[PDB]
């Protein structure tokens, strides 16, 4: 009784408005398996986090499973390195304590040129940890808030 | 392993853009103070009623009403991948040299498949599991375009993430806090129309105990 | 009793091999009350106009308010379509659990 | 496998769940409690340095939660792990704070008993299974539902999301399960082939394969593209 | 097999009966799609039986061309959800004659059962409204032999829909009162059945800046918003 | 022998399935009337294009039931369908 179901399917597609080539290609698309996505759990090299954009989800803007193949702001991209060097009182601690300052300074100076309020978040988030190590230079960097402030 | 690269459309705008330069399915007209729902080629013309005021709530939401399915199968109109193309003509804002043409798409629901199966049940007399298998096969062949791909989960990679991307409860001083949020009717009292003497006779007797004529004359002249 | 072991065979016919003792007693005391009410309403409906259509009227009188309704999928589909007209609201984007407003939560209440 | 065996429950403990970091266990009883166990033997009193009073009470490292009036049939932990979501046979789903041990919100949208509550992957909004043959989509800030998932023949037993939180999977007692669009509400997949009530469902972290188990002791896997 | 101890103390008449049952005893239906179809369709009574034909021809009852018009005119009544008032005698009469033509009754509907239906609706809604009224308030002067003004909300007619659940028809109406009567605070209830769309937040499109004036589908929904 | 008797008794109990004599389909007034009204509008609107006949009766013009004057307790009946 499955060949009769196949005939009922073909007549349903013919009456619901699928061309013969279109119905043949939708049948061939329905038969083949879903291929392999190599970024299957989204490995952390080529995978991204979901957007926190305050909208509800929508499964549109999306192609088929049958076909073969398959901004990132500065505060989290610095906090990754900050926690990675902060989880270690090992033999390699004070070299990371050395190199943690100019990456923060250059990220702040590259972020004041694009977004000022994210830069004001980023400066005061990681301010009071090396003030005693780097003097009044961060107090000198209070008055930078624009491109012309640089 | 797939054999070819397929191009299937499951949106509204992309299906409409694919199916321009094609003959439409419906033909709806907005005249002044009255409407007409005809076929592309006795087609009725409606007053401002409440069936149309509920059909218009199914075209600002681009879906077919569940009631129409069987009669669409009766009326031999063209479907387009399960959808049908409503071509609206606003004659109030016409231009001179043709009215304002809109071309919208209406999309099937679960209700449209259920009513199509209920109207299949008239002359077929199938069981329930045949409808289950038929619905499963059609939901396979007509619902492509699935977003099945997983991103990173932010709750396991907490150490490589900003600290205030999450919202946990905090303890304040002695409590804790979550995150929230007349005259015209007098002058026409006896103005009730009577079609004929026989109908008046029957109306006064039972209380104590369209252009059909022209069509009849035309068909009787045809029969001779 | 004959119907205790007939209920044993009925329960075993639907693959129910573990049960307690008073479960066929409860099934028999359900079936007694149901058949007595049905036959009393059918005696009323036969004094009105026994037969099988009389029993059909007496069991259609009480199908309408107690047991599982029949083919409720299209009414539920219509009702779902009335609820699934509204698009989804705007969600928080701070990756947690957001509560309702404080009057719609079980906290600002008193005894 | 580390096995947690609960001893003095006289057949009146329904399905339980563990949190993530495995510090809290939640068990729903047939007499309308939620029992909360600290799996580390911790205090589970959340002093937070206040230390006011009340060492006179008996804390056996276990807290009880009394807000339901029916039997708790399911229970689900947030990925945040600070809130608990308990679904009962009284026709509510309640929310509990795991750091003050009280109820916060009652969620009333069902008229039959609730059988399977489950949070989202990202903790946004939870889906619910019940005896009325419909699944319901919710949100933790809204008292009443957001979507109704209707289309099954018998009642819905299990519920689960896709790991992106974008589809819903419901298995039901009429030997089938379905994949629902979370926005338009209508079913996208219907998976046929079982011979018993589907009782537990789970979708792989790849996302391309769905697995579920019935009451016939047979697990099976489909792929969501082909559906077979 | 293994049920020799149990299937044997059944008596010989019972076992000789129960080695005979089968499937094919009935003439019923069980496909629920087909049951919903037959509950959905409108049906008109026809005649094939000759004795009933002479019985319906004697009592001057008409051919099915009048009963089909009576089906349509009983359906075309402005039923009481749309009018927001309890129905009147002509609406009752037309709906009941349409229902009686649906079931098969080709006779005439009496003029006193309409008033009986009226008093039935009276006492039904009075029971429901009274057992919603005495729950938001404790009337101290009533219910005794020696505060202000309250409006009953839909959440209250859901709350005493369940504390006293016996008072209902248990049909569609109670299902919708349980399922859809409670609204979340972004529900947009005071509306015109269409303004909860997403495009009514994003700007009315203007007109006729084109020789052929074919427009887009985002303008058609603004066109239908006005009506 | 009790063995063939027991297996045929278990064969008898495995073949008996009950149906209900009266089942009331859960439906509505309003969805039924609105289904009828929309189907009447879109049935009066278009044409049929028959092979030999069209469905419907006087002022229905759709798929209409054929319940008899008698046998009102029957569970099924005929419907109208355009026959070529």
């Amino acid at each position: 009784s499955a060949s009769d179901l196949n005939r009922i399917v073909l007549e349903y597609l013919n009456k619901k408005g699928y061309h013969r080539t279109e119905a043949m290609l939708r049948a061939e698309s329905g038969r083949t398996l879903t291929p392999q996505n190599k970024q299957s759990p989204a490995n952390t090299k080529t995978g991204k986090f979901p957007e926190q954009s305050s909208i509800p989800p929508n499964p549109g803007k999306t192609a088929k499973p049958i076909s073969n193949p398959t901004p990132e702001n500065y505060i989290r991209a610095y906090s990754m390195l900050k926690n990675w060097v902060d989880s270690s009182l090992e033999i390699y601690k004070p070299e990371l304590s050395y190199i943690m300052y100019p990456i923060f300074i250059y990220l702040f100076l590259n972020l004041v040129a694009k977004n000022p309020v994210y830069a004001r978040r980023f400066f005061d988030r990681f301010s009071p940890d090396f003030k005693d190590f780097h003097g009044s230079e961060i107090n000198r960097l209070f008055s930078v808030n624009s491109i012309d402030h640089i | 392993r797939p054999k070819r690269l397929y191009n299937f459309v499951e949106d509204a705008d992309s299906i409409l853009k694919k199916y321009e330069q094609y003959l439409h399915s419906f033909e709806f007209h907005i005249y002044e103070n009255n409407y007409k729902i005809c076929a592309p080629a006795g087609l009725i013309l409606t007053k401002n009623n409440e069936t149309l005021k509920e059909f218009l709530e199914y075209v600002a939401r681009g879906r077919i009403p569940d009631a129409i399915m069987e009669v669409l199968r009766d009326c031999n109109i063209q479907f387009y991948e399960g959808n049908l193309i409503l071509q609206v003509y606003d004659h109030t804002n016409t231009v001179d040299v043709r009215p304002r043409v809109y071309r919208t798409l209406l999309k099937p629901n679960d209700l449209t498949t259920y009513y199509d199966m209920m109207s299949y049940a008239d002359n077929a007399r199938f069981s329930d599991s045949i409808y289950q298998q038929f619905e499963s096969e059609i939901l396979t062949l007509t619902k492509r375009n699935l977003s099945l791909s997983v991103p990173l989960n932010p709750y396991e990679h907490r150490d490589m993430l900003e600290e205030t991307a999450f919202s946990e409860p905090h303890w304040d001083s002695e409590k804790k806090s979550f995150i929230h949020e007349n005259y015209e009717q007098l002058m026409l009292i006896m103005n009730e129309r009577t079609t004929t003497i026989t109908n008046s006779t029957f109306a006064v007797s039972l209380t104590k105990n369209q252009f059909s004529r022209l069509k009849f004359i035309e068909q009787w002249r045809i029969n001779k | 009793p004959r119907d205790v072991r007939l209920l044993h065979l009925l329960l075993a016919s639907q693959s129910i091999h573990q049960y307690e003792d008073q479960v066929p007693l409860q099934l028999m005391d359900f079936a007694h009350r149901y058949t007595q009410g049905v036959l009393k309403d059918a005696l009323v409906y036969n004094d009105y106009a026994l037969g099988v259509e009389d029993i059909r009227l007496a069991i259609a009188a009480r199908t309408q308010y107690q047991f599982k309704p029949t083919a409720p999928k299209e009414l539920m589909l219509q009702l779902a379509a009335e609820r699934n007209k509204k698009a989804l609201p705007q969600v928080m984007g701070t990756w947690g659990v957001r509560l309702p407003p404080e009057k719609y939560c079980l906290t600002a209440k008193e005894w | 496998v580390c096995m947690y065996t609960f001893q003095n429950t006289n057949k009146d403990m329904s399905c339980l769940d563990f949190s993530d970091d495995c510090r809290i266990a939640a068990a729903g009883f047939q007499d309308s409690y939620i029992k909360i166990w600290s799996l580390d033997g911790s205090s589970l009193n959340n002093p937070n340095i206040a230390l006011n009073n009340n060492d006179k009470d008996e804390d056996p490292t276990c807290k009880t939660l009394v807000g339901h009036s029916g039997t708790v049939y399911s229970t689900s932990f947030s990925p945040d792990n600070k809130y608990l979501l308990s679904g009962s046979e009284d026709k509510t789903v309640r929310l509990w704070s795991m750091d003050t041990h009280t109820a916060l919100v009652s969620y009333k949208g069902h008229n039959h008993p609730v059988w399977d509550v489950s949070f989202s992957p990202l903790g946004h909004y939870f889906a619910t299974a019940s005896h009325d043959q419909t699944a319901r989509l919710w949100s933790c800030d809204h008292i009443y539902p957001l979507r109704i998932f209707a289309g099954h023949l018998n009642d819905v037993d299990c519920v689960s999301f896709h790991p992106n939180g974008c589809y819903v999977f419901t298995g039901s007692s009429d030997k089938t399960c379905r994949m629902w669009d979370v926005s338009t509400g209508d079913s996208v997949r219907l998976f046929l082939g079982h011979t018993a009530p589907v009782i537990s469902i789970a979708v792989c972290p790849d996302g391309r394969w769905l697995s579920t188990g019935s009451e016939d002791g047979i697990i099976n896997v489909w792929d969501i593209g082909t559906g077979k | 097999y293994k049920k020799i101890v149990m299937s044997l103390p059944l008596n010989d008449r019972n076992r000789l009966k129960m080695i005979t049952k089968e499937a094919g005893k009935r003439g019923f239906i069980f496909c629920s799609v087909f049951q919903a179809r037959l509950n959905n369709i409108p049906k008109i009574p026809i005649v094939t039986n000759p004795e009933s034909l002479k019985r319906v021809k004697s009592n001057n009852l008409k051919t099915p061309l009048e009963w089909s018009q009576d089906i349509m005119n009983g359906f075309n009544v402005p039923l009481a959800s749309e009018s927001h008032s309890l129905p009147d005698t002509d609406s009752f009469y037309l709906r009941m004659v349409g229902i009686a033509r649906e079931h098969g009754l080709v006779g005439t509907v009496d003029a006193r059962c309409v008033e009986l239906i009226s008093l039935a609706l009276d006492q039904y809604l009075k029971n429901i409204i009274e057992f919603t009224i005495d729950t938001v308030r404790y009337r101290r002067k009533k219910y005794s032999d020696y505060s202000g003004l309250y409006k009953s909300v839909s959440e209250m007619a859901a709350d005493k829909r369940d504390a006293k659940i016996k008072q209902l028809d248990d049909d569609k109406n109670e299902d919708e009162c349980a399922d859809e009567a409670k609204s979340i605070n972004n529900g947009n209830n005071s509306s015109k059945d269409d303004i909860g769309d997403i495009s009514m937040s994003s700007a009315v499109n203007e007109e006729l800046h084109e020789n052929r004036t074919i427009s887009l589908t985002n303008e058609d929904i603004y066109d239908s918003l006005s009506i | 022998t009790p063995e063939e008797e027991t297996t045929q008794v278990l064969n008898g109990v495995s073949r008996s399935f009950p149906l209900p004599l009266e089942s009331t389909v859960l439906s509505s007034v309003r969805y039924r009337t609105k289904y009828f009204r929309m189907r009447e509008m879109f049935a009066s609107s278009f044409s049929v294009k028959p092979g030999y006949t069209s469905p419907g009766y006087g002022a229905i013009h759709s798929r209409v039931g054929c319940l008899d004057l008698d046998r009102t307790t029957d569970y099924k009946f005929r419907v109208r369908t355009p026959q070529p």
